[PDB]
């Protein structure tokens, strides 16, 4: 009966040592990196750090985030989403200067289906705008237009809630701004969506991360204790 | 030259399924209706296999059938003991997403395969106790969703590429590549002869592909919506496939045909798992809305249910002597059913 | 009048019972519901149905004919574990109060600070500070450390066992088994609404642009405040006061405390739609 | 193009599936009924048995 | 994997000795430790086993409190601290790797060894038929044992092992429990019991039969040895 009992103390010791990750799983946050492949995303983990799955690390104020990128998929079917259910909330990052189909209304048309996957209700989106330099030497400089073929966006003007911080140019802010509830229109048609302006490095990306999450779970919580 | 290739493509399509047409004449059900014992199994739990740290995905019975391995969300291989509820092994995995496990018919190695493209070969039973990481098995673009074990050196894999590929432990390399698939492959059930197995994907059609040969013997269709598990009849003729119509397919590789269809008005939700007994007279099969529905397949319905489970019945597997059923979930937890 | 008060005591026994029972065999069993928050809801409910099952059918008899007929030392016995398990009730609340806080101001390290071990101390906490000191207060004369002329003319005022409280002992208990416990749920609460409805502002500005807080936080604090306050607050006045008390209004206030403890498992259990859904499950 | 050798590919695939076994139906539900029925007998630790056949014992 | 042993040689009576065993190549932190030591003159003998996890430790009845034993995870190490040397306790002392996963080969692998020269009921009797005999190569070599009880357990395993070791080296492994043959040795061995008698049988014979063999038993927990059948060319 010796070797039974010696069974189970090594059940045992690989139950603590299974606590012992427990504690660590509970206390991490997990992301879904998403996105296209001429996006930033790719700079974006750099800014974090400093086969099919990039398993990327980052601490903020003592919370762990483990933001996972797909890096090698068929990109035709997205089966693999619904192994993502436990996610804090999935990154969404889309290079904002597509300049003048366009890779605009692709990225739109992803974000509206995998703002529509039933696999992500409970997972909220917190988008992230890239290439802030790259639309600042494109509308400031004026050689491509966005008036050409979109007949939308001659009728739209700056809201008048609009924050332009940078402050390059009345038409950089209008353009990104209409991208920013281009984004947000699918939407707002148990989930948000946030959406950020960066250039392709920056360090506040990372803390915008903490903070959208530092609301999701709260609101999460709000809303499990009746609250909201 | 295109239209003329897409013509006789067609062309030779309609007249297989014509060929098939003329080849089915009577169905099972009617062929069995004049028996029907067993309409009603009870198999109470008795065993939880508790410890799994997140929801679990696969899992794999030994040949000893006390002996088992489970693949969970965070990245844990969990070797159980089945009889006594114990924990054999904990393997860390270097990918936190694994959707799939098996263990070798020898008992030396586990698989495991998940969205690192990887099919990650452990050895159990190396000169020191530390289960270690024997072979890495790379070379699939896309997520790796079954790779079960056809030898103690040879295994078969099925990843998100639409390719299945055999692979040698002893060299690591992708050895008599072939792909047949238009959507992504899901699952392959293996033939206990190991000379043949049956793989489902997103295609609707299940694919038989020789080991030897390396190319398509058979292809299937007749499902609805998705298929997500496949299980081959212990006979070496049949077997079962599960998916997200809630439809349990049974298809026989002799005549090429659809033997039957088990499914249910209540049943809705997609189908995750499916297993056979040991004289495959039971059908169990895993459901997405909590229960393990056991169906019966020579009675052409549901027998039974194995209901206990708080989330989504990912997998489950009748042991080789079909003693027990074990079923793991999205609950964390592993049940065996008796 | 007798008959209607043994009638809808009766009521409150039973409701007690009833809903503590249905509370922990909810919480034990289904393992959806083994989170450590529901571990405190079930500490709760165990001290809840252990009130209903010890103290209040004495304490029933007691207000029935308005005298003791069951000891002297099984009077020191109740009233003890009365105190015991209802300040337990309290500092449970004032637990669950904590948790749900740290839920919301630190979302992001909820379940790392919230795990089983800490909600295990709460629980031993609220199990065994009460327990010491409810004992120490009963047993080791703590009860009044003087005035025992007053404390047999207490006795004298009904003879049937009623508690006396001097001065000091009576602003002791109200400030362990009342006011800190209530003071830190009434701040912690306070917070949370003001959270909320920060929360719930900005969700409403957004829609309009795109164009339950005080339910529950109300619901809590005046059940807790109804139930209690007015038990406390005359229990401690009365000491300072000339004792000049009607007994019926006593009595109607330990009642009070009871229906409190009637209403805990719910206003922690039957007001979420995850342990509604999982009592819908079971029945 | 590529195109036109994998649509090559899936017509030769196919068209050399054309010609394999098709047995009758019949038989193969005959068969299937057969390797059900003996085993039936065996069929370990399924049908009803007593709490001492099982390796559990619970 | 290696096992390094220190320590030991001439001591005083009733002094004590911090014996070493170290473990190089391999890691030992899921493996139990036991204590085994062989007789200059007769079989071997336990005394002390600890647990991987340190969860279990146990003593031999003739040694309880007077041995110490402590693992070292970090520093891969077992010391055995002993007090109280008296003229009897001398003996050929051997660290033994046993780890008890279901399937598992228990006392597997085991250290080179050190000597220790000092100057001056429930246990299970563990008994072989005989003790020397001749034998010609080839023909097929049967050794009996005994135990002074069932060793067949209500879970159907027969706790036995036989090591079959070499005068002055290191112990290995032939058979554990039942018909379970470590893929080391070759597969010529096998053990047949019906029982309580037991019986271990050589196909065929070389010169690495050559030797002393050894049965032991796990039912309980004294890990008695028997009397060793040699073997010799
Ligand atoms: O003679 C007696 C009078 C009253 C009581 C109970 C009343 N019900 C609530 C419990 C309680 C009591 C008294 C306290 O002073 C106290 O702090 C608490 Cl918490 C018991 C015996």
């Amino acid at each position: 009966r010796n070797e039974e009992k010696a069974q189970r103390e090594a059940n045992k010791k690989i139950e603590k040592q299974l606590q012992k990750d427990k504690q660590v799983y509970r206390a991490t946050h997990r992301l879904l990196l998403l996105g296209a492949g001429e996006s930033g995303k790719n700079t974006i983990v750099k800014q974090m750090r400093i086969s099919g799955i990039f398993e990327t690390k980052f601490q903020v104020d003592k919370v762990n985030f483990h933001m996972f990128d797909v890096g090698a998929q068929r990109d035709e079917r997205r089966k693999w989403i619904q192994c993502f259910n436990d996610v804090t909330a999935i990154i969404f990052v889309v290079a904002s200067s597509s300049y003048n189909t366009n890779r605009l209304q692709a990225a739109l048309k992803l974000f509206d289906s995998i703002w529509n996957n039933k696999w992500l209700r409970d997972t909220s989106v917190i988008l992230f705008l890239n290439k802030q330099d790259l639309l600042a030497e494109k509308v400031l400089a004026g050689k491509s237009k966005i008036e050409d073929y979109f007949p939308e966006f001659a009728r739209y003007t700056t809201p008048e809630d609009a924050t332009p911080e940078p402050g390059e140019d009345p038409r950089v802010t209008r353009a990104k701004y209409f991208i920013r509830d281009e984004f947000l229109r699918i939407s707002t048609a148990r989930h948000y969506c946030y959406p950020h302006f960066t250039c392709s490095v920056d360090t506040e990306n990372i803390r915008r991360v903490f903070n959208d999450c530092r609301d999701i779970i709260q609101r999460m919580h709000l809303r499990q204790y009746e609250l909201l | 030259e295109l239209d003329q290739l897409r013509q006789e493509a067609e062309q030779l399509k309609n007249q297989i399924r014509d060929a098939r047409k003329a080849c089915a004449d009577a169905t099972l059900s009617q062929i069995t209706n004049n028996i029907d014992p067993v309409g009603r199994i009870q198999m109470r739990t008795r065993r939880t296999l508790r410890g799994h740290l997140a929801k679990i995905y696969a899992m794999h019975w030994g040949t000893d059938s006390r002996l088992l391995v489970s693949a969970s969300q965070d990245g844990k291989l969990i070797i159980w003991d089945s009889y006594t509820t114990n924990k054999v092994h904990a393997i860390p995995l270097r990918s936190s997403w694994v959707m799939t496990c098996a263990y070798a018919p020898s008992g030396n190695y586990v698989a495991c395969g998940g969205l690192d493209n990887i099919c990650s070969i452990y050895n159990l039973k190396t000169r020191e106790g530390n289960v270690r990481v024997s072979r890495e098995l790379a070379g699939h673009t896309g997520y790796l969703s079954c790779c079960r074990f056809l030898d103690d050196n040879q295994i078969v894999t099925s990843s998100g590429d639409t390719t299945c590929a055999l692979w040698d432990i002893e060299t690591g390399q992708q050895t008599t590549t072939f792909t047949g698939h238009t959507g992504d492959v899901m699952s392959l059930s293996l033939a206990p002869d190991t000379r043949l197995f049956v793989s489902g994907a997103c295609d609707a059609s299940a694919k038989l592909w020789d080991v030897r040969e390396g190319m398509c013997r058979q292809t299937f269709t007749g499902h609805e919506s998705d298929i997500n598990a496949i299980c081959f009849f212990p006979n070496g003729n049949a077997f079962a496939t599960g998916s997200d119509d809630a439809t349990c397919r049974l298809f026989d590789l002799r005549a090429d045909q659809e033997l039957m269809t088990y499914s249910h008005d209540n049943i809705i939700c997609g189908i995750t798992s499916v297993s056979f007994s040991k004289s495959g007279r039971l059908l169990l099969a895993g459901y997405d809305d909590f229960n393990c529905n056991v169906w019966d397949a020579l009675k052409a319905d549901r027998a039974g249910v194995l209901a206990g489970h708080d989330n989504r019945v990912s997998c489950l597997g009748v042991t080789d002597d079909g003693m027990a059923v074990a079923t793991g979930s999205w609950d964390s937890f592993l049940k065996i059913w008796n | 009048v007798r008959a209607s008060l043994y009638s809808l005591m009766v009521l409150i026994i039973l409701t007690t019972l009833v809903g503590n029972l249905i509370v922990i065999v909810s919480i034990s069993h289904f393992k959806q519901l083994h989170t450590p928050t529901n571990w405190l809801i079930h500490s709760m409910a165990t001290v809840d149905f252990l009130l209903g099952c010890l103290v209040m059918p004495y304490s029933m008899v007691r207000s029935a004919e308005h005298c003791w007929y069951f000891g002297e030392v099984f009077c020191k016995i109740h009233t003890s574990t009365d105190i015991m398990l209802s300040s337990a009730s309290i500092f449970h609340l004032s637990f669950i109060s904590i948790d749900r806080y740290y839920a919301v101001c630190d979302p992001l390290r909820y379940k790392a600070k919230m795990n089983i071990l800490v909600i295990c101390v709460m629980i031993f906490i609220s199990w065994s500070v009460p327990a010491v000191f409810a004992f120490g207060m009963i047993f080791l004369e703590l009860n009044f450390k003087g005035a025992e002329e007053i404390y047999y003319k207490h006795v004298h005022c009904r003879g049937g066992c009623s508690v006396f409280f001097s001065k000091i002992s009576g602003v002791l208990t109200f400030m362990t088994s009342f006011y800190i416990p209530g003071s830190i749920m009434l701040c912690v609460y306070y917070r949370i609404y003001l959270i909320a409805k920060e929360q719930a502002r900005l969700i409403s500005d957004a829609n309009q642009k795109l164009q339950k807080a005080v339910k529950t936080l109300g619901i809590v604090m005046g059940v807790f405040l109804i139930c209690w306050c007015p038990f406390f607050i005359c229990t401690v006045m009365d000491p300072f006061l000339h004792y000049i008390i009607p007994p019926t209004l006593n009595d109607v206030l330990i009642w009070f405390g009871y229906l409190n403890s009637t209403f805990n498992p719910m206003v922690y259990a039957f007001f979420y739609p995850w342990f509604r859904k999982a009592l819908k499950m079971m029945l | 193009t590529a195109s036109i050798a994998q649509a090559r590919k899936l017509v030769e695939q196919l068209k050399m599936e054309a010609n394999i076994d098709r047995i009758k139906v019949s038989k193969a539900a005959a068969d299937l009924m057969a390797y059900c029925e003996a085993h039936a007998k065996e069929d370990p630790l399924l049908t009803p048995v007593p709490a001492s056949e099982n390796p559990f014992r619970e | 994997v290696q096992l390094v042993e220190s320590g030991g040689g001439l001591v005083q009576p009733g002094g004590s000795r911090k014996l070493s065993c170290s473990a190089s190549g391999f890691a030992f932190s899921s493996f139990g430790m036991h204590w085994v030591r062989q007789a200059p003159e007769k079989g071997l003998e336990w005394v002390a086993y600890i647990s991987s996890g340190s969860g279990t430790i146990y003593y031999a009845d003739t040694v309880k409190g007077r041995f110490t034993i402590s693992r070292d995870d970090p520093k891969n190490t077992l010391f055995l601290q002993m007090t109280s040397l008296r003229s009897e306790d001398t003996a050929m002392y051997y660290c033994v790797r046993s780890i008890y996963y279901y399937g598992s080969s228990p006392f597997d692998f085991w250290g080179q060894g050190t000597t220790l020269t000092v100057s001056s009921s429930s246990d299970i009797v563990m008994t072989q038929a005989t003790s020397s005999v001749p034998v010609t190569p080839g023909e097929s070599v049967s050794i009996s044992c005994r135990s002074s009880k069932s060793l067949l357990h209500s879970n159907g395993n027969t706790y036995l092992y036989w090591f079959l070791q070499r005068p002055g080296q290191s112990p290995q492994l032939l058979i554990y429990r039942m018909s379970n043959l470590a893929s080391g040795v070759p597969d010529r061995f096998s053990g047949s019991g019906s029982g309580t008698a037991f019986t271990l049988t050589i196909s065929r014979l070389e010169a690495e039969d050559v030797g002393v063999y050894y049965c032991m038993q796990h039912l309980e927990y004294p890990l008695t040895f028997g009397a060793g059948t040699k073997l010799e060319l």
